[PDB]
DNA sequence: ATCAGAATCCCGGTGCCGAGGCCGCTCAATTGGTCGTAGACAGCTCTAGCACCGCTTAAACGCACGTACGCGCTGTCCCCCGCGTTTTAACCGCCAAGG
DNA sequence: CCTTGGCGGTTAAAACGCGGGGGACAGCGCGTACGTGCGTTTAAGCGGTGCTAGAGCTGTCTACGACCAATTGAGCGGCCTCGGCACCGGGATTCTGAT
């Protein structure tokens, strides 16, 4: 018997269902900490952060690129795509008025 | 060069939540493009205000006063 | 000592409202109803939000609200939707929702 | 250092709303978010009507236009009608 | 009175909008859209017009609407 | 004019406009239009047409959030 | 006598700017530098956009700038496009633009 | 009433002296002066209440600035703030 | 249709830690009184808004028509997917080097 | 015997690759919607003619709000207690795919 084997696609719901579920941060904290300090390191030196402000940070930027990747959706599925590619970001940040 | 912690394993459960089922292979570089300049929007004006109040400590009302002035009010740091 | 919320028949402080009014700088004099009104809508709207939000709470089998209850309640209201489209709810995550195109065929 | 929150009067309009809820503390911090918000949006609207009638005074009345521009349709006429309401109580 | 909204004015709407080609069905969905949109300023103008006391809608409230639904305009001041 | 007035006359009655203020509705009503047939086309060419559908409006008008 | 404008080296009224920062409810006080700095930043702002506006009108064999002129300069220059990313020009129209795709050949 | 068209007449002159401007154009430029003095005074403003600050100063004005516009605009506009409240002060 | 296998939902349990409850200060909300100026109410007006109409014609409406773009059907390679295989960062963990 | 510095051992999360299956792309064919044009029409625009509603303005009266002592208890800070459920152990449900 060959071993199990989900079809592409079925594990990607499985996926989409368990996240829209829930609601923890979906980035590692670490780096993403260390990306904010390096980022913010290049306007001023030797800044210290609470660590509510990352936190913050964090929330904010994930909430964001999520919406993101719902209006990016919504571009490949106009273009009869089921796979987003850099042209639905670009359209979706163009007609957000962020490009 | 850490924008590269920014895996993509993460990306594609970031997708996920924004219901996306299938991901070209260019998506997480240009990702972190976007992400990046995301934050390098906030953060910007956060250590702003942080200068101006001649701190050397950015606090979470600073990132929520960038947030509000960029039109990305944030609910929950305030306390 | 009676005091303005308890006359007004509010929960919310009318003289802290007042207070906040008479130093945010918003006018040179302010009217004894407009803390009283602001406080009163402040509450009002508190109490729609939470009014939801404890529904959700309780479809959840849970007697404590959670920001998740928050989104749920804000998210699948309309109008409260609309009054806070460009607020994000940390910890709220987002209303499950697949597009029809993507389940299979 | 003390600091003030409308926390205790968020809690009071939960317990009136739903007797056997509670709230996380998180929770509680989003909501201080919210009302601090519109109390914000509401005073500057406010304000700005004021101003753009040449008026130096905030009234109930600024405060119940601000209240009609920034909310929608259906939450706006409640608002109102708790917001008269507990004027109307107040003067009497 | 939408149908006073003629399918030539909004085909010259859509080609200084730079559309080459357009769908049958585009004008009825313009007009919703038209509609919409007027229903939001007009509705906060007239509210400023009625805190002035005034029956008269000023260009200065329809401005203010304006403004307020972060569609700022230049020019009527 | 006769639109706007009609609409307004929804909202509250008996009301009166200065030219201007018809003139300040139709510049903004135009110039939103206007932009939004841009959005549309950049959807309608994302989905490699060059006609612009009711389709393209809807889904310009979703990711605006209008 | 001399002017607050004429000391500061600018057009722009110092004395104006300095009373609508006293009466538009920004602040209890306001520093004597205050007015002095806005109202120099505005006079440079305009004198940007009048210097480009001025060109497209000579551009356009004018010797009047009309609204279409500034939305030209403005939406032309990446910076003042930014800043007026939300601003309507009446009667400005828009930068002429064809998306490649619909050129016939 | 009260409008910046004299002070805009003035700025024009000195950088197109043989040009002029539409009665529309500088109700235009009246609404720019005013948009951008009430988005640099209101970001003051609330700089200053953050900090619990009853007085704004140009300290206020320039952060502001550096919120509001963009890149090489506002280090022009820092420029040129700062040296108009040095010569005044002189 | 039909069955085996993996993911999913559901039944004890469990203890723990954070929210609910409580006890002790105190300053900000409440009370009383006194100036006063911006707010409330009545009238003049004449300006701009509004109702009605003669004359004009180009924009608007109805119809011919044919094709080129929108849509249905098909071949295809390649482009992501599922799971095994490593692949890599991090927290110990112990024995060896030195005094 | 005490102090400190390496290379393994184990956890946990993540690229490579190999088969692999289906999906965007291009092509071919078919259908009919609308641009371009032609014939017919009327209501927006110009230009008057007349009528009038009410906001700007002025004036007059005033009372609720700003400001300043006195007052005090719920708001706020610091602890104390206990039950809902995240996770764990284990069985019944249910897609899911190949047959």
């Amino acid at each position: 018997k060959k071993p199990h084997r989900y079809r592409p696609g079925t594990v990607a719901l499985r996926e989409i269902r368990r996240y829209q579920k829930s609601t923890e941060l979906l980035i590692r904290k670490l780096p993403f900490q260390r990306l904010v300090r390096e980022i913010a390191q290049d306007f001023k030196t030797d800044l210290r952060f609470q660590s509510a402000a990352i936190g913050a940070l964090q929330e904010a930027s994930e909430a964001y690129l999520v919406g993101l990747f719902e209006d990016t959706n919504l571009c490949a599925i106009h273009a009869k795509r089921v796979t987003i590619m850099p042209k639905d970001i670009q359209l979706a940040r163009r007609i957000r008025g962020e490009r | 060069d850490n924008i590269q912690g920014i895996t993509k394993p993460a990306i594609r459960r970031l997708a996920r939540r924004g219901g996306v089922k299938r991901i070209s292979g260019l998506i997480y570089e240009e990702t972190r493009g976007v992400l990046k300049v995301f934050l390098e929007n906030v953060i910007r004006d956060a250590v702003t205000y942080t200068e101006h109040a001649k701190r050397k400590t950015v606090t979470a009302m600073d990132v929520v006063y960038a947030l509000k002035r960029q039109g990305r009010t944030l609910y929950g740091f305030g306390g | 000592a009676k005091t303005r919320s308890s006359r007004a028949g509010l929960q919310f402080p009318v003289g802290r409202v007042h207070r906040l009014l008479r130093k945010g700088n918003y006018s040179e004099r302010v009217g004894a109803g407009a803390p009283v009104y602001l406080a009163a809508v402040l509450e009002y709207l508190t109490a729609e939000i939470l009014e939801l939000a404890g529904n959700a709470a309780r479809d959840n089998k849970k007697t404590r609200i959670i920001p998740r209850h928050l989104q749920l309640a804000i998210r699948n209201d309309e109008e409260l939707n609309k009054l806070l489209g460009r607020v994000t709810i940390a910890q709220g995550g987002v209303l499950p929702n697949i597009q029809a195109v993507l389940l299979p065929k | 250092s003390r600091k003030e929150s409308y926390s205790i009067y968020v809690y009071k309009v939960l317990k009136q709303v739903h007797p056997d809820t509670g709230i996380s503390s998180k929770a509680m911090g989003i909501m201080n978010s919210f009302v601090n918000d519109i109390f914000e949006r509401i005073a500057g609207e406010a304000s700005r009507l004021a101003h753009y009638n040449k008026r130096s005074t905030i009234t109930s009345r600024e405060i119940q236009t601000a209240v009609r521009l920034l909310l929608p349709g259906e939450l706006a006429k409640h608002a109102v009608s708790e917001g008269t309401k507990a004027v109307t109580k107040y003067t009497s």
